[PDB]
């Protein structure tokens, strides 16, 4: 074995988990082979890695990678092509057969037949927030990453619960500073002074009765990921329910 | 920016940031108030401050509509807000002891006088929809219930301990311009409070425009000649200064923070001027 | 002040610190003092010269004692004319055992003495030939400085060119690396998400060994992370470099190395032996 490699599959909750095996012909056989080649007056080898594709299942299909693969042949390089893989709905882990081939055109144009094709198990190795009191769940129908200027915009929230008491929630945005190491002492304040100053909710204390279009305008600009001021609350048995979801860039 | 002049309260502060450029921004505040009707008819609701003209609103039978009225601040060196407090409608009476602390009397005077200041120029006007004849007004004397400590900070700047302003000349700086920053400090009408500390300490903190909390050793960033503590004089103006040699990024904000000692949590004013410069 | 070398080899400086009005510091090192200097380049770009600096420091126990020997005891043309006129060596023996407590010299006070004693000092003053008026002024000054405070007044009025300035010097000499090169990469944001709106860091690094590596890292973003796995073609120039990944990921790990320092040596054509790579979103 010469080309040392690793299998990296990264898991995302946008129903995607990409795969990019990294390869690098490391020093272990290089320290011997590039001194035999140094005795034979060569220090720029070229193993023509040009043929490589993946396999998904028993239907061994070449999945279309997100990146390209031309004739890659140089000395001491290292490559990691990224391939889009569909994320499963559960722990159905598709074992995979990583196939590759490099035709080792050595010094004095000496080709050598070699390939790197083997199989393993391609495990990854690892919107909505639920309630605390009721069966209520909160999601935003409009997409949680959205573009706007400093002007007005429409924002829309899902309320789905059990219809045993299907009512009496209230919103309020609570535009005041949470009053709160010295650089962290002026970091938590500058977090809170742009939470409570950025957007303003133009219909607060909105009685809900499912669907409601909540009404904001933002003043100053930035990335308001998990815009966390707004609080709905159940008027019986008052618990501070929070919706820490959604985002808004203002450029 | 331009073409945002489609929203009724923008163009007031645009039209006085174009002309009368001494009257700057980041000092205009918005007062936010929600109407709610206990009636079956629609109401048309044109609000006037001393020159602000809201457009033709509509409130149907329960639907609140938060009017966003822009005003300016008040200047603590222009009005005295420590004058005879809570003046009686008719003179005389028993003349009994107040029975309250002098400090409490100060905050009661401020929380009354700012309230009547925002009463005295705010006039709504309205008309019904289904009749279009029975116009009317309201008055807000029974409406505005009191102020609390957020409100008396936001209208009245003199409640704060210090008042600073801070300017950076020519905000297009390429790479290699060591440029002084100018800070003008003036203690407020609460210069009478403490007076046993005669020095207070002014941390100048550095924020990125997008991200936050640049560490103070600050390589590939602003380098500073001096240090960022610079103790300031109570009861007198003091022009601190620091020179900024920038290395490479896009844009930054400067702000200050006053801390009354150099121990932890003795900190008193999280002040927020935040000038931005643009670096190529 | 930073010193250009004795060759006078046209190394330009731009910044320099002359604290004329702010003759004021305190250096317990929990707070940080940083001085920075912007050296420029000459017609020739070399490595080694000599650099020195004129740190004109003092001591706080000189400054407040020169305040105490000129305002709190001897601020007259009578006492310093006849009472403490020729007995100043006794005052300069009395001063160096005072131990003024400097923990509140910059917290709402200055010149507040610590818990020494004064009866033995009064007995030593009585055992010499000190007069009654001079002992009256000295006992009044020590009685006032038994517990006292001060503002920031006479921060330079009580040492306005009446003090020594122990001008130190050192030697810094512009350390340099081994291998000099220049790369230029080519980014292409083939992002799995839409865009994370990353913020840039156009790096310019150095490496000082032989058969070595000069690694690098990509930009740092703050949106929904572990994504925007970019595409990159290397396009390194004027060298024989190495590689780490083509179409790598801008995730929690980046690891975009370039082990180019195992070959392709060159000259010291810059101020040091560096490499300034610069990607571009295409």
């Amino acid at each position: 074995l010469l080309n040392m490699r690793l299998r990296n599959i990264s898991l995302k909750s946008e129903h995607c988990i990409l795969s990019s095996l990294d390869f690098q012909t490391s020093k272990a056989s290089e320290q011997l082979t590039k001194k035999f080649i140094y005795p034979q007056e060569h220090n720029s080898f070229l193993k023509l890695n040009f043929q490589e594709i993946s396999y998904k299942l028993i239907d061994g299909t070449s999945q279309i990678e997100l990146d390209p693969i031309c004739p890659l042949k140089v000395p001491l390089t290292a490559f990691s092509y990224d391939s889009i893989s569909a994320t499963f709905k559960l722990v159905l882990l598709p074992k995979s057969t990583q196939p590759h081939r490099v035709k080792i055109t050595l010094a004095y144009e000496l080709e050598l037949h070699p390939n790197l094709k083997l199989p393993v198990r391609t495990s990854w190795e690892t919107s909505l927030v639920n309630s605390k009191l009721s069966n209520v769940k909160f999601k935003f129908i409009n997409s949680n990453i959205k573009v706007i200027k400093g002007e007005k915009f429409t924002m829309r929230l899902q309320i789905i619960n059990s219809s045993s008491s299907p009512l009496d929630l209230v919103v309020y945005y609570n535009n005041t500073i949470n009053p709160i190491t010295l650089e962290n002492q002026y970091q938590l304040h500058n977090k809170y002074r742009k939470i409570a100053e950025g957007i303003i909710l133009l219909s607060n204390d909105y009685k809900i009765p499912y669907f409601a279009d909540l009404r904001f305008i933002g003043i100053m600009s930035g990335y308001y990921g998990t815009l966390s001021g707004l609080k709905v609350l159940d008027l019986n048995t008052n618990e501070l329910i929070e919706v820490g979801n959604g985002a808004s860039v203002l450029i | 920016s331009s073409q945002v002049e489609n929203v009724d309260w923008i163009e007031y502060v645009m039209s006085k940031i174009r002309a009368e450029s001494n009257l700057h921004s980041r000092d205009f505040i918005l007062l936010l108030l929600d109407f709610r009707n206990s009636w079956i008819d629609g109401i048309k609701l044109n609000v006037q401050f001393e020159d602000f003209t809201s457009n033709e609103y509509h409130v149907e039978a329960s639907h609140t509509s938060r009017i966003i009225v822009p005003i300016k601040k008040i200047d603590y060196k222009k009005y005295n807000f420590e004058n005879t407090p809570i003046p009686r409608i008719y003179p005389g009476r028993q003349f009994i002891q107040s029975g309250l602390n002098e400090e409490q009397t100060i905050e009661m005077r401020q929380k009354f006088w700012c309230r009547e200041h925002i009463i005295s120029k705010l006039k709504c006007n309205w008309k019904l929809t289904t009749d279009q004849s029975v116009t009317g007004s309201v008055d807000f004397n029974k409406f505005i219930e009191k102020f609390d400590h957020k409100m008396v900070y936001t209208i009245y700047p003199g409640r704060l301990f210090y008042g600073v302003q801070l300017l950076l000349d020519e905000p297009k700086v390429k790479v290699g311009e060591i440029i002084n920053l100018k800070i003008i400090t003036e203690p407020t009408s609460t210069c009478r409070r403490k007076q046993n500390s005669t020095v207070n300490f002014l941390d100048i903190v550095i924020f990125d425009s997008k991200t936050s909390k640049i560490l103070p050793r600050s390589n590939r960033r602003i380098l500073y000649n001096g240090s960022l503590t610079k103790p300031i004089s109570t009861t007198k103006v003091s022009e601190i200064n620091l020179e900024i040699i920038p290395i490479e990024k896009g844009r930054y904000e400067f702000s200050v923070c006053i801390s009354k000692s150099n121990n932890q949590d003795g900190i008193i004013q999280f002040d927020s001027e935040n000038v931005i410069l643009s670096v190529i | 002040e930073l010193s250009a070398p004795d060759t006078r080899n046209d190394y330009n400086i731009r910044g320099d610190y002359i604290a004329t009005t702010p003759a004021l510091i305190t250096f317990d090192g929990n707070e940080s003092f940083i001085n920075c200097y912007e050296i420029t380049a000459n017609n020739n770009f070399d490595s080694k010269d000599i650099f020195n600096l004129k740190v004109r420091y003092n001591t706080l126990k000189e400054q407040l004692d020169c305040f105490i020997t000129d305002a709190v005891l001897i601020e007259g043309d009578v006492e310093w004319f006849i009472l403490f006129e020729k007995w100043k060596t006794f005052w300069e023996l009395e001063i160096l055992k005072k131990l003024k407590y400097d923990y509140d010299a910059f917290k709402e006070n200055r010149i507040i003495r610590l818990l020494k004693t004064s009866i033995d000092l009064n007995k030593t003053k009585s055992k010499i030939r000190n007069l009654c008026i001079e002992k009256a002024v000295l006992d009044k000054i020590l009685i006032c400085l038994n517990k006292v405070s001060r503002g920031i007044a006479v921060c330079n009025t009580d040492m306005d060119e009446y003090v020594r300035n122990l001008v130190p010097k050192q030697l810094t000499v512009p350390v340099q690396l081994p291998g000099f090169e220049q790369f230029f990469h080519v980014q292409f944001e083939q992002m799995e998400t839409s865009h994370d709106a990353l913020h840039d860091t156009i790096a310019t690094i150095g490496n000082s060994l032989s058969y070595t590596v000069i690694v690098e890292n990509l930009s740092g973003q703050w949106g929904q992370d572990v994504i925007d796995d970019g595409g990159y073609i290397f396009e390194i120039l004027s060298s024989n470099e190495w590689l780490i990944h083509g179409q790598k990921r801008c995730a929690i790990k980046e690891k975009r190395k370039e082990f180019e320092v195992h070959l392709i040596p060159l000259k010291k054509g810059y101020l040091n032996f560096p490499r300034v790579e610069i990607t571009n979103i295409n």
